[PDB]
């Protein structure tokens, strides 16, 4: 909730090193890590209510982070998790933002219309169940 | 749009107006009911391992059909190839 | 017990997937074997004339 | 996450000494090592802000093995092993970048 205290709003392209507890339709409690890379979208830096908008919200990254959270383990918790685990990618990533594309791949950036921030890309990397003997179960269909 | 209501309820007492509810915890209280649930998973992973397997023989047991098949057509035409030769031999036999 | 006939129904619903995969995996199967048991007597008459 | 603090951002063609760790679908969980041969492609040095938005990442071999990482952990998830180690080359490859050829 609270470590870095910088006085110095970084905006330009970087990533939130995070990651989240979820649990999906199956029941099997699974904990995963995040990318988010994200920006500030500013369409008048000469502007000073909309530069000043930058520090509505107080702690941006945790909003973010916290806001995200909510959308994945919502939306795989009414998921099956030997879909979830096989089509991952997908629906973890469609869940974060956008409705459709071409029923389709929803897009590639959620704004945040408070402060100005914008994620662009949610990479995944550890899909990884918390719980051993589940581990130890899903070690049998492999082999 | 029945359907989803909305994004923003309003205190009118005050002003105070609330957005968004994250969720990200919702973790059962009782110590036996997550146990039991733990069985849940660790059978909705089984039945997806016996769907594999299952899945996995049926398709072993459908190459099995058709390479016997094209096996049977390789025999019935060597049997053929016999008897065109077969009976020239019972000619001269 | 609210938990464990959800759990039952889980895998009664999961074993009548793979009780229907079981059904049309089969017989999809079955017109193969019909199809190739076809093919042997298109070849078999031909062979029964030189036979 | 943090190790090598050089001021002289190396832009010419280099690769990332990387290494990823991922689980298939058949649960059979492999971990690899990738090259990602790599540079910078600026259509205008003269340019002060094409220029100056090279430095707009902060992170920016973190950036590029953590995206990728994503892509390929992602793909190969939804693919079985015996297919995947037979036909890894292709499919590992397609996976992080293009659309077909």
């Amino acid at each position: 909730p609270h470590a870095r205290r910088a006085l110095c709003l970084l905006l330009g392209p970087d990533f939130f090193t995070d990651v989240i507890t979820i649990e999906t339709a199956d029941h099997a409690r699974l904990q995963l890590q995040l990318a988010y890379n994200w920006h500030f979208e500013l369409k008048n830096r000469n502007d000073p209510a909309e530069a000043a908008k930058l520090f509505s919200v107080p702690d941006f990254v945790g909003d973010a982070c916290k806001a995200i959270a909510s959308r994945v383990r919502g939306a795989v918790a009414s998921v099956t998790f030997d879909d979830f685990h096989k089509n991952s990618a997908r629906i973890i990533r469609m869940a974060v933002f956008g409705f459709e594309m071409s029923l389709p791949k929803a897009r590639d950036q959620a704004v945040f219309p408070q402060n100005g921030l914008v994620v662009s890309s949610v990479d995944v990397q550890s899909v990884e169940p918390v719980d051993q003997r589940t581990r130890d179960a899903l070690q049998r269909s492999v082999q | 749009s029945l359907p989803k209501a909305r994004d923003q309820a309003v205190f009118p007492q005050n002003g105070l107006v609330v957005s968004s509810v994250d969720v990200q915890s919702v973790e059962p209280v009782d110590q036996r009911t997550r146990d039991a649930l733990q069985r849940s998973v660790q059978l909705a992973i089984e039945i997806t391992t016996n769907s594999q397997e299952a899945a996995a023989k049926h398709e072993a047991q459908r190459l099995e059909q058709e390479a016997r098949g094209r096996l049977e057509r390789q025999k019935i035409l060597d049997q053929s190839e016999a008897e065109k030769a077969r009976k020239e031999l019972l000619e001269l036999e």
